């Protein structure tokens, strides 16, 4: 499952990505919806727009429950809850769509983070985003 | 394909600044460690059980160099994207039968490689474009599923 | 495409004996039901909340028509499968933006309503060319993200 | 998650299959082997054969295991450990082979069990399914 060691590999590649959190979780929605443009389709009343203040103000909220669950890790069911209704009872997300900006968001570690970015971490980084993704996805299953 | 003149340029302008034979293998690499059922293929192959000893399997470096190897082939031939991949695909496809999303996986985990080598010059309109060979590259090896 | 004349043949002759017009919508029906996302895009509508409450969508029956309506010029022009579909893939890719793999769960619920119909005449070698020639309708309609 | 009402559906959805569930575990391999040639390279030890007992005795194996879920169902963890170990430890199975045998599964209550194969329990037997390759793929995630 999630290991003894890749909750300390999330909990220590958060920990120096710290300050940057919401530039980051915003540097990650503008790469979703660059490259798979399928997903604008939900952010119709969003500026998909580069500077665009909505999405650099959605970053700070993707990238504040990014870290919830990063505290609280061993429970995640619980503390994502109302992400996980809204995500699948109000708005209906193609369940897709959570591996893609789990894969942005590595994109993003990855290029703002290098030599914490070891091989070893890719992988519990993106085990801890399956996690997240599963929780989000489960009123779904 | 299609690629916009535009999209063409950003892409072909990381490329050669890629050292290819190192990059190869960061990213099959990366992919039997994130990834391990990948390595039900790769058993031809040597330790492949902690993460430091696969990132430096002189076997797994090799046959990567291969690997950027065909992604060369495409990353200019991205006009039949389709006939330069035939051959690999029967081979990928009627003969290892790897299934057709380890085929995304591994495009993938290449862009998070290309991006953590490269940093900040991997604007996000320069990833767009790499999502775009990619799931090109992989729509051409998996053609024989049909 | 391929289907061996022998595939071909287990096919091209279970569907016929396809009541089309109340098949068309078991299967829009119950894929509304068991995968809800899609329900974002059929707002235009009506109740689609308890599972009875879409089954019996005059509108929901309405529409599984038009789609039982293209398997239908794809069960047989199997030979560019590719272009009976650009523009309905023009239409479901670059209009509404369905997600491609919303098109595996259509053809695969599909086959679930053929197999809850004809029973055990649906034998496997008669399922497995169902998943081909669906496969096969959804690599078409998927054909504009390239 | 899975709901009061889905492991209700579940509870006697397989409650009629049973003196059966063996012919159908089977009827199951038989369905993923021919349709998804992909995933005979793991039984390269089997007649993917027809009458074949391998595949005859194996259907009495994966329905044995189907059960254990069925019941016990409020927690599949514990109960499934050891299949969730031999598949992702010892084995190594793509995930994306557990959507397609559990789509075989369902091509196969649907055609031995029509009446009870109502939408909304062709919606929980897959909720039902979903949750024990989520399982089964664990060590992975
Ligand atoms: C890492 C996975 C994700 C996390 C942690 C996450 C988190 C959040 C949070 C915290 C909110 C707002 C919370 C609140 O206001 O109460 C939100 C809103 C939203 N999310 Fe996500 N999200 C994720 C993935 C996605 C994906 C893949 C989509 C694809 C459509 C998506 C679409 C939306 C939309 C449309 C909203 C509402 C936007 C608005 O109307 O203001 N999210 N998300
Ligand atoms: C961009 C995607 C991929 C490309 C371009 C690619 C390319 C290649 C090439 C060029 C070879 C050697 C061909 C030769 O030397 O003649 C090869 C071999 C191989 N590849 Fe792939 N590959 C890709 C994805 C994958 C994936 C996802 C897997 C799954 C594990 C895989 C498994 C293998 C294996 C096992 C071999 C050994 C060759 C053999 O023993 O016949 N490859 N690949
Ligand atoms: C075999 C796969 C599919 C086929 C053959 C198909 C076919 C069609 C056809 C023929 C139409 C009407 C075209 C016309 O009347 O001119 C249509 C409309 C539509 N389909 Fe699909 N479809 C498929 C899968 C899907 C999927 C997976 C979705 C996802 C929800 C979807 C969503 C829609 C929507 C929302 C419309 C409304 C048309 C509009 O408002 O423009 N379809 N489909
Ligand atoms: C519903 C999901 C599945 C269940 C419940 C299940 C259950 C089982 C069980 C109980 C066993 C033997 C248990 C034991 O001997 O201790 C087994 C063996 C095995 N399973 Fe699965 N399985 C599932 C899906 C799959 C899939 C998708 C594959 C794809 C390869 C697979 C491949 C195998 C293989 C190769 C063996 C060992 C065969 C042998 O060497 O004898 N299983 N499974």
């Amino acid at each position: 499952v999630l290991s003894p060691a890749d909750k300390t590999n999330v909990k220590a590649a958060w920990g120096k990505v710290g300050a940057h959190a919401g530039e980051y979780g915003a540097e990650a929605l503008e790469r979703m919806f660059l490259s798979f443009p399928t997903t604008k389709t939900y952010f119709p009343h969003f500026d998909l727009s580069h500077g665009s203040a909505q999405v650099k103000g959605h970053g700070k909220k993707v990238a504040d429950a990014l870290t919830n669950a990063v505290a609280h890790v061993d429970d995640m069911p619980n503390a994502l809850s109302a992400l996980s209704d809204l995500h699948a009872h109000k708005l209906r997300v193609d369940p897709v769509n959570f591996k893609l900006l789990s894969h942005c968001l590595l994109v993003t570690l990855a290029a703002h983070l290098p030599a914490e970015f070891t091989p070893a971490v890719h992988a519990s980084l993106d085990k801890f985003l399956a996690s997240v993704s599963t929780v989000l996805t489960s009123k779904y299953r | 394909v299609h690629l916009t003149p535009e999209e063409k340029s950003a892409v072909t302008a990381l490329w050669g600044k890629v050292n290819v034979d190192e990059v190869g293998g960061e990213a099959l690499g990366r992919l039997l460690v994130v990834y391990p059922w990948t390595q039900r293929f790769f058993e031809s192959f040597g330790d492949l059980s902690t993460p430091d000893a696969v990132m430096g399997n002189p076997k797994v470096k090799a046959h990567g160099k291969k690997v950027l190897g065909a992604f060369s082939d495409g990353l200019a031939h991205l006009d039949n994207l389709k006939g330069t991949f035939a051959t690999l695909s029967e081979l990928h496809c009627d003969k290892l039968h790897v299934d057709p999303e380890n085929f995304r996986l591994l495009g993938n985990v290449l862009v998070c490689v290309l991006a953590h080598h490269f940093g900040k010059e991997f604007t996000p309109p320069v990833q767009a474009a790499y999502q775009k060979v990619v799931a090109g590259v992989a729509n051409a090896l998996a053609h024989k599923y049909h």
